[PDB]
């Protein structure tokens, strides 16, 4: 449930980095 | 777009041989695909340094560890770059399947992740735009 949501937190950080626009 | 099984294969084929390990079984998916897991390692390898320990990965522990951490990844959402992660997560795990004498485990994790996708993100992927939206939102 580490693994988890911390992958969670820094696919959404990913998800930034790549932002439409 | 197309199919998901594909996908998974070619991802886990392509992760497993840049650690010089051959697995038995447009392109532009599957590229695209290929240099965002690249960035997304590259980026955050330090962070997941520990994670094959974190695993603890066993025959018994696998299905059980793979269930837990991509339904809690998934939980309250779904956007593409934790669609990212999953695959990089199931990389990891066939890496360290290999690793601790599992290698039998890899095909299995490719259904895992098959299934998963099919089941329970396929209609996300569709209602936003497709693997095509991937390609332009990750991709050349």
């Amino acid at each position: 449930i580490x693994i988890a949501q911390x992958l969670r937190x820094i696919g959404d950080x990913f998800n930034x980095y790549y932002a439409r626009r | 777009g197309y199919d998901n099984r594909e996908i998974v294969m070619k991802y886990i084929h392509y992760k497993l041989s840049q650690r010089g390990y051959e697995w038995d079984a447009s392109e532009v998916v599957h590229l695209t695909l290929r240099q965002a897991g690249d960035d997304f390692s590259r980026r955050y390898r330090r962070d997941f340094a520990e994670m094959s320990s974190q695993l603890h990965l066993t025959p018994f522990t696998a299905r059980g560890r793979f269930a837990t951490v991509v339904e809690e990844l998934f939980r309250d959402g779904v956007n593409w770059g934790r669609i990212v992660a999953f695959f990089e997560f199931g990389g990891v795990m066939c890496v360290e399947s290999v690793n601790r004498e599992m290698s039998p485990l890899v095909d299995n994790i490719a259904l895992w992740m098959t299934e998963y996708l099919n089941r329970h993100l396929h209609t996300w992927i569709q209602d936003n735009g497709g693997w095509d939206a991937f390609v332009e939102l990750y991709g050349p």
